[PDB]
RNA sequence: GUCUACGGCCAUACCACCCUGAACGCGCCCGAUCUCGUCUGAUCUCGGAAGCUAAGCAGGGUCGGGCCUGGUUAGUACUUGGAUGGGAGACCGCCUGGGAAUACCGGGUGCUGUAGGCUU
RNA sequence: GGGGAGUUUGACUGGGGCGGUACACCUGUCAAACGGUAACGCAGGUGUCCUAAGGCGAGCUCAGGGAGGACAGAAACCUCCCGUGGAGCAGAAGGGCAAAAGCUCGCUUGAUCUUGAUUUUCAGUACGAAUACAGACCGUGAAAGCGGGGCCUCACGAUCCUUCUGACCUUUUGGGUUUUAAGCAGGAGGUGUCAGAAAAGUUACCACAGGGAUAACUGGCUUGUGGCGGCCAAGCGUUCAUAGCGACGUCGCUUUUUGAUCCUUCGAUGUCGGCUCUUCCUAUCAUUGUGAAGCAGAAUUCACCAAGCGUUGGAUUGUUCACCCACUAAUAGGGAACGUGAGCUGGGUUUAGACCGUCGUGAGACAGGUUAGUUUUACCCUACUGAUGAUGUGUUGUUGCCAUGGUAAUCCUGCUCAGUACGAGAGGAACCGCAGGUUCAGACAUUUGGUGUAUGUGCUUGGCUGAGGAGCCAAUGGGGCGAAGCUA
RNA sequence: CUGGUGCGGACCAGGGGAAUCCGACUGUUUAAUUAAAACAAAGCAUCGCGAAGGCCCGCGGCGGGUGUUGACGCGAUGUGAUUUCUGCCCAGUGCUCUGAAUGUCAAAGUGAAGAAAUUCAAUGAAGCGCGGGUAAACGGCGGGAGUAACUAUGACUCUCUUAAGGUAGCCAAAUGCCUCGUCAUCUAAUUAGUGACGCGCAUGAAUGGAUGAACGAGAUUCCCACUGUCCCUACCUACUAUCCAGCGAAACCACAGCCAAGGGAACGGGCUUGGCGGAAUCAGCGGGGAAAGAAGACCCUGUUGAGCUUGACUCUAGUCUGGCAC
RNA sequence: CGAGCGCACGUGUUAGGACCCGAAAGAUGGUGAACUAUGCCUGGGCAGGGCGAAGCCAGAGGAAACUCUGGUGGAGGUCCGUAGCGGUCCUGACGUGCAAAUCGGUCGUCCGACCUGGGUAUAGGGGCGAAAGACUAAUCGAACCAUCUAGUAGCUGGUUCCCUCCGAAGUUUCCCUCAGGAUAGCUGGCGCUCUCGCAGACCCGACGCACCCCCGCCACGCAGUUUUAUCCGGUAAAGCGAAUGAUUAGAGGUCUUGGGGCCGAAACGAUCUCAACCUAUUCUCAAACUUUAAAUGGGUAAGAAGCCCGGCUCGCUGGCGUGAGCCGGGCGUGGAAUGGAGUGCCUAGUGGGCCACUUUUGGUAAGCAGAACUGGCGCUGCGGGAUGAACCGAACGCCGGGUUAAGGCGCCCGAUGCCGACGCUCAUCAGACCCCAGAAAAGGUGUUGGUUGAUAUAGACAGCAGGACGGUGGCCAUGGAAGUCGGAAUCCGCUAAGGAGUGUGUAACAACUCACCUGCCGAAUCAACUAGCCCUGAAAAUGGAUGGCGCUGGAGCGUCGGGCCCAUAC
C-alpha cells in the first residue's frame, strides 16, 4: 500500500481524466484548496507569494495535502486566523494504474 | 496480475506540473514579507524534487501588475468586488453612465 | 509453445531497391468503362466515318484545297 | 438613389432595441358564390381593392452583442536536421532552418448577375 | 454388442485446451495533422430487426424553458412566446439531417428481370458489402426529377450432393414414341476453427523424434512486495519539536524474502534439510576505546572507530522457519551455484507396491493425509598437505645471515577494594593488587587411566600326543594381571 | 572336603514390560530396489442352470471343457476368523418380470393406381418407450425457522427440496484444510503418543461398521537393562594400500590445464588489464575440470505411437428376433 | 498472312531409398515351457528338543448328581531349531565386481497350502498368474526370428577442388497455420527494343549530342532531390469570460425551498438566513473534447501526347445547340542538378530476427513485452571506446610515398621532452571523458565566485569611557510580583540610558545582564539568498581495478592555442 511516489513521479502517460470510461477513481486526498480569510476584498492583502515548480514531474494529492497543511500551520502561527487566503492552485485529475500481482 | 492480459485499475489521483507552473499562491498583508517565504519554505520539503519560491510582481490573484493597478482603480476602469477585481474597457453601451458619474 | 509477434521496417527500403514509381503512361487508351450509350453513339460516329468517303473525304476535298491554298495565298 | 422576380456567393448578410419611408412594389387589409380544406376561409385556396405602411420589408442609429479582418500576444510556445553539448536523473542550452493560438487593443457591418419598374 | 478392432481427441496463449477469443466481423482511441500500422492494449456492439422502420409526394417541427387556464397537484389537456439541433433517426459509437434524412398522412412495391465496369480487403484472387452507368417492365409526383432495400460505416459462406423455378432447350448410345435419368442456367439446405476436416478421455506402466524458440533450480536485468536507513517537524516525552521517538509527506539503499522476465544448458550442472570444514561481509548481541541521556549509583537506551576473538546444551517436526527448558559475557544477522552427495545421510519431496477421504460412470487425479522403496567411477590435469629433487656457488661439508610468506590467544569468576563511593533509603560500583578458571593452541608420559598378540605370565573348557611331566589345535579359544610403546 | 567368589568357564545359546494402528493366524507375491496394511484364506452373502441346459473354447462339423459330472452339483461374483450389528433411499444408472395396457419399427409376403421401372396404403417379431420388483446391484443422505427459562443451543413442532436426507457406532485415527484444534496425562521443555471433547472441509455399516486372546523379518510412542551412538577420541590384530621380481588392461581424451577483476552467450584454462611462471616426480586428496556414465524419463512442440477406459466416431465376432428353403 | 525431331542446361514433381544416415509403431508366416508360471503321471527328502488334545488306568470328596488328584496317551496348516527352502536389516560388503544381481553377518519357515528330479500339456492379443502387469530363455503394460523394408518425419546430424562476378531475407495474404508451405516482395542468370559517342573530303539547337555538321540523327526519359503554383489532413502547440465533460473560489440579485425564526400568522418579510437559481468574473484540465492551429508531411502541373486554325460523321443531346469522333493545315519542346533508358522469360535462399537517435502503448521498472521512421548487427573485417554484435570514425585486390577522422601525446605506448595560457580543489573512500558500468533528497562561517538588502572618519564593526535604572509600589493585579512571570494595564526624565524590565533568581522578592550615541586605539562591517570544486549524507559478502603503474605548480575539473601520432579512409 505504500508504493512511495517513486514510482509514479515522472509524467510517462496520455493524460487520463475522470471520465466516463475510468469509474470508481478513489478521490484525491486533498478536497478544499482555500485557507485562511478567503472573503478579504482585494484592496486587503496587497503581497502574493507565489512559488514554481523547477521540475517536469507529478505531484500527488496526497502529497498536496500534506503540504498544504504544513504550510498553513506556520503561517497561521505567524500571521494569525485572518492573516491570509492560501490558494492551492493545482488540480489533481491526471488519475494512475495499479498492476496486482498475485 | 500473471502478465497474461495485464493493466492496472484506478488508483490514486495526481496532478502534473509544468516548468513554470504555480504550485501554491498566497495572499496576505505586506508586512508578513518573512512570514510568507518562511512558512512556504516548508512545502520545498514535501514535495518531490526543487521548486523555486517567488514574491509576486503583482498585487494579488489578479491579472495585473504593481501598485499602478490601484491608480487604474481610481481612474475606475478596475471595480473591486470579489475575492479579485473586475476588469473595465471602455467598450460598452453605458454611454450615458459613464457620463451621468464614470 | 510461444512465439514472438511480427516487427515490420525492412520492408520500406525493399521496395526502393529498384522499384519503379509511374503508371507507364501512353497516348489515347482502352475505352473501358465510358457510359456505354457514349460509346454506341460514338462508334456510329465512327463507322461511318470510315464510310461515308464520298461523304468524307467528298466533302473535304473542299477544305484541302481551301488550306493548301491559303496558307500560301496569305503572301 | 431605390424597389420587383429568379439567383450566386451564403453573417461585412445574424440578433436585439429605437428612428426614418421617392406610386397601386411587395404587403397588410375586405369577403367566401366559383376551386379547394381545415374543428376554425386563422393556414391553404379563391374572389377582391375600403382604408392602411401601425407591421413585415428597405435604410439609418447603437462608446450594442455577434461576425469578418488587422495589430499586441511572439520570433514566446513548437519542430525538420547536428554534436564525444550540460544534467545522476527529470529535463535543458546551443548550431541550423519553419513558426503558430487565447486574454488585450484597432478597423468594417453585405457585395453582386440577370429580366423588370418608379422617382410620392 | 469397449467382448474384439481401426482411429480421432483444434489453434491462439508472457511455460502449460484453466480462464478468454484478441479465431469472422464493425465504431471511437493509441495513431505521431499520406495514411498504412502492433500486443490476451483501452471503451464498446453483431450472428438480428423492419409491409414498413422500403420508394416517392405533400404538410408540420422536435429537447427544454417562461406566463397564463375549473377540478389539474412537481408532471395530464389548452394557448402564447423563446426556441441552431441541445431531440429523433431499430440497435454499438462516429459522421450526417430542420419547409429533411425527423413527425403525420396519401399512393405504392425499384426489396423485381438482364450483360458488362469500378471501389472495398490483396496476390490488387473470391466471398461479403458498396459505387456509376446501360436494356426492360414499373412506382410516386402536376412536373423537373428521385427510387434497382434500410441516411453511410457491420448484420454473412466454396467444390461435391440434395431441393425448388426456368425453355414447348440438349442428351438418354442403331432408329422412333413415352416414363425416368444426366445436362444448362438462377435461388435455397452450411460449414461460427467463420477460404469452409466428420471425432471423447487416461497414462504415477509409458515410448520415439526434437526444443533451452518453452516451464521446474542457481546464475543475470528490475526492486513493486520484503529489510535497512535519510530528510521535513504537528505532536508524545507533566514543562520540551530533535534525551528517546515521529504521523500527515518525501529521497534512497540492500538483493539475507516473494515476485516479473526467458538470456545460458532438454545429445543432463544430481535439484530439501541435517552432519563436518574453511573463509568472508557488517547494518555489532558480548568484549577493547569512546561521546550522549529525562544519567545520582546500579542497571539500560542512542551513536562513533571496529570483524581480532566469541555467539551454546537439549524436548517436538525432515525440517529451513518456529517454540520452550537450562546455562551463558553473549546466546547478532548473513554470503560463498538459496556454500558443500565421485563427502555422507535419505528423514521428505519426486517412479514402479499399497491404504483412506474428496472428485470421475471408468481408466484415473489430488500443489489431500499414510507405509516400504539400489545414491554409481579417481590412477588422469589442476589446486592443497606432506615426500624426493633441481640452475648458481669448480667438487664437498660444517656454521649461519634473512627478502619473503604464516600468525595466536580471548573471555569470565571469586577475595581485597567496599557495604565505601554514590544515596532519605531501598539499594551499590571502579583502578591498580591477589587468586583461579571457560574456549583455543603447542607439547608430553613421572604419576592416573585406556590399549596389550612382547603370546609376559598364571586360571581354565573340549579334544590330541599311552600317562607324570612339557605342550599343541579350537581362523587370537575364553578369562584374571601386565612391562616397553601410543595415548585422554 | 577343596580351589584368589570359580564353575552352560572354548563351544553351543531368547533383551524385557505397560500402550496405539493394520491384518484374524499358518500361507503367497513384485526372479534383478517395494515382504506389506497387498493377494489368498476358511466364514458370510449373493446370481444363473433340470443337459434341446448354466458357463466356456472354437475357422469348421452329431466338434470341445466343466462332464468317470447332476442342486450337499457346477459356473459368476462380492465381502473376509469369532462376538455383534448391517439402518434409510428404487426417482437416477443397470437387471429382470408383466403384457394389452402398445406409441415406434426391418426384411419377406398382401392390396390399389400406371404398360412397366415405380408409387401408395395396410400389415406388423425382437428391441426401445409405457408399468411393476430389485440396494450383501452401481451408488446416495440436506436448509432456514420459531421456542421454556438471561438465553443461545434449543426439547416440541412450519415446511421448499430430493428418492432418502447419516441410524447404531467412531475419530484431529492410515481419513480433519484452519491444524502445533481445546483440555489432562506423559517430560525441565514434547508440532510425536495416549485418553477425552465432534453442526465431522471430506467418518459410517458385507464400496462392511465396531470390537477382539493368539500371531507379525508390519508403522509408531513410553519405561527398565546394556552399550563407543554421543561427550572425547584413543589403542590392538589379519588383508590390502605401500616398495621390489614377474605379469598388465580399461574408463576418458578438440588444444592443453596457476588466480582476481572486466567484457562476453549475463560464472573463462585460452581474450584485456593486472598478480606472476621455473626440470622430472611419489603417497594422499575430494575444491575445480559447469568431470564420466545417457541423442533428459520432469515440461512443451510433434497434425509421431502404444497400454487402458467410456455416454467418443466408425466398425466387428457372439447373441436375441422375423422372413425364405430342407 | 503459321512450325516439329534429336541434344545440353535449370526448376518443380513421381519414384526402383530419390542427398545420405534414424525412430515409437503396423502386417504376413514361423521358433521356443532347458527359466519361470500352473495342472497331470511318475520317483526321492525333512537332526534334536519345548506344549500336553482326545481317549485310557487308578486314587480322594460326596446325598447322588457328579466332582476333584495322580500317572498313561503323543493331536496339531501347533512351538524353539539344523539341512532344504527362501531373502528382513545392516539402506553392511564388491559396484570397469568372484557375479549382466554374488558375499558376510544378523534374519522368516522347517509335517504342510511342504522342497525337488524326469515325463506331459497350455503359445503371443495368445498361455499362465494365491493378482505385483508378475512369468513366458539375461527381453514383457503384447517375446524371438524372417520378410513387406532402405517403412515414414514439417524433426537433429553431416552434405568432399580453386579463382572471378552479382547478393537477400526474417515482411503482405491464405492455410488443423505458429519449428511448415503456398503466394507476393527482395536475388541471379539468359537476353532482348532503341540511344548511335568510324561523331570527313562542309557547314548549327527556344531538341541533346556532335561541333564540317549529326541528310544517317527522339533528347527522347527518369528521379528516395530541392523550386514555383494550387490542393489534402486536425497531431504538437493553444482554449474554457468558445459547445461536451470535470472543477475551486469569492462576490453582485432576485427567485424556489429549508434551518430556526419573527410577525405573532404564513413571510424565503424589513433581520435574516442558508443553500438553490441567475449575472458578470475567478483557480486548474481532456488519448476516446474543441473555436483556432504549425514544423516535418501526401497529390497534381511545370508544353509537341502541346497550342492555334479549317472541314466532315454521330442511331447520342437538342432553340438554333451540346459533347464526342475523325481528316487536313501552322507553329518545335518551355525551372535548377544529375544519367542511357524501356521490356520479357526462368528462378535458388527467406517468411524464428536483434539493436540504436527520435515518437509511442502495457507495466514499478527490466539486458521486459509491443509499434512508426531511418541506419546498422545479421552477411563485415580496419583505427578508436583496454576488454565488446550494434557506439565514433569508417567501408577492403596486392604494394611504395604523403595526408587526415574518431581519437589521443608521463610510462606501458607512436605522439607536448611546447616556455603551453587563465582560473577552481585537499579529499584519514579525492578526481580523471557519449552508449558505459560511483547514487539521491537534504546540509557545510571548507573555498571561491555572484544577486539583493541594510552602515560607514561626522568611526561604522569586535574588544574600551557609558549605559544593565534615579522618580517608582509608577499604575496598583493583591491569584503574592519598583522585573513577575500566570498582574487587564500604563508614564516620565536624561539626546545615554532603564520597557514601568531581559529572565536566571520563590528572602517579600531583592542582586545580575538586557536596549540606545557621542568620546577609548582605530576602516570597512553585517545580514538574506543563489551556483561552481571538495566534503557529510554513502553498507558486502575471495584480494582488485579511472586499463595498470601511478599522478596533487597536474598526468585532476572548465574554456582554450599552437606542434605532433595513424586506418585497409583521402
Amino acid at each position: 500500500g505504500r508504493r512511495p511516489a517513486r514510482c509514479y513521479r515522472y509524467c510517462k502517460n496520455k493524460p487520463y481524466p475522470k471520465s466516463r470510461f475510468c469509474r470508481g477513481v478513489p478521490d484525491a486526498k486533498i478536497r478544499i484548496f482555500d485557507l485562511g480569510r478567503k472573503k478579504a476584498k482585494v484592496d486587503e492583502f496587497p503581497l502574493c507569494g507565489h512559488m514554481v515548480s523547477d521540475e517536469y514531474e507529478q505531484l500527488s494529492s496526497e502529497a498536496l495535502e500534506a503540504a498544504r497543511i504544513c504550510a498553513n500551520k506556520y503561517m497561521v502561527k505567524s500571521c494569525g486566523k485572518d492573516g491570509f487566503h492560501i490558494r492551492v492552485r493545482l488540480h489533481p485529475f491526471h488519475v494512475i494504474r495499479i498492476n496486482k500481482m498475485l | 496480475t500473471g502478465m497474461r492480459g495485464a493493466f492496472g485499475k484506478p488508483q490514486g489521483t495526481v496532478a502534473r506540473v509544468h516548468i513554470g507552473q504555480v504550485i501554491m499562491s498566497i495572499r496576505t498583508k505586506l508586512q508578513n514579507k518573512e512570514h510568507v517565504v518562511e512558512a512556504l519554505r516548508r512545502a520545498k520539503f514535501k514535495f518531490p524534487g526543487r521548486q523555486k519560491i517567488h514574491i509576486s510582481k503583482k498585487w494579488g490573484f489578479t491579472k495585473f501588475n504593481a501598485d499602478e493597478f490601484e491608480d487604474m482603480v481610481a481612474e475606475k476602469r478596475l471595480i473591486p468586488d470579489g475575492c479579485g477585481v473586475k476588469y473595465i474597457p471602455n467598450r460598452g453601451p453605458l454611454d450615458k453612465w459613464r457620463a451621468l458619474h464614470s | 509453445a510461444k512465439s514472438k509477434n511480427h516487427t515490420t521496417h525492412n520492408q520500406s527500403r525493399k521496395w526502393h531497391r529498384n522499384g519503379i514509381k509511374k503508371p507507364r503512361s501512353q497516348r489515347y487508351e482502352s475505352l473501358k468503362g465510358v457510359d456505354p450509350k457514349f460509346l454506341r453513339n460514338m462508334r456510329f460516329a465512327k463507322k461511318h466515318n470510315k464510310k461515308g468517303l464520298k461523304k468524307m473525304q467528298a466533302n473535304n476535298a473542299k477544305a484541302m484545297a481551301a488550306r493548301a491554298e491559303a496558307i500560301k495565298a496569305l503572301v
